């Protein structure tokens, strides 16, 4: 029998592993990524609307 | 008519009413501190946007 003469194949490509599709950081909010050019913290403020009087 | 023999006399008209007001006089008025308005990070014209958003 051919004992020395029947390859042995290998594929040329790689399987990649199957993982999740990636959502949320194109669904949140980014418009702090221009101020976060530096520090590590930032600071959001927001309004106290002022009382109406009779 | 036929209750009334057959005589007719002629009602005085009249009228009802209802008054609207004008009685609601409401107010918003607030400092914006000039040391403030330096010391701060940016605009704080929209304090004149909530206060017109509360009345």
């Amino acid at each position: 029998a051919f004992n020395n003469f029947i390859p042995e194949l290998w594929s040329d490509m790689l399987l990649e592993e199957w993982t999740a599709q990636t959502v949320f950081a194109n669904l949140v909010n980014r418009e702090y990524e221009g101020i976060a050019s530096k520090g590590n913290v930032v600071h959001i403020a927001g309004v106290v609307a002022p009382t109406v009087k009779d | 008519y036929k209750a009334a023999g057959r005589q007719t006399s002629a009602d005085a008209i009249s009228d009802t009413g209802v008054d609207l007001l004008i009685d609601q006089e409401k107010s918003i008025d607030f400092l914006v501190d000039d040391i403030d308005r330096v010391q701060v990070a940016g605009s704080l014209e929209a304090y004149t946007r909530a206060g017109a958003t509360a009345l």
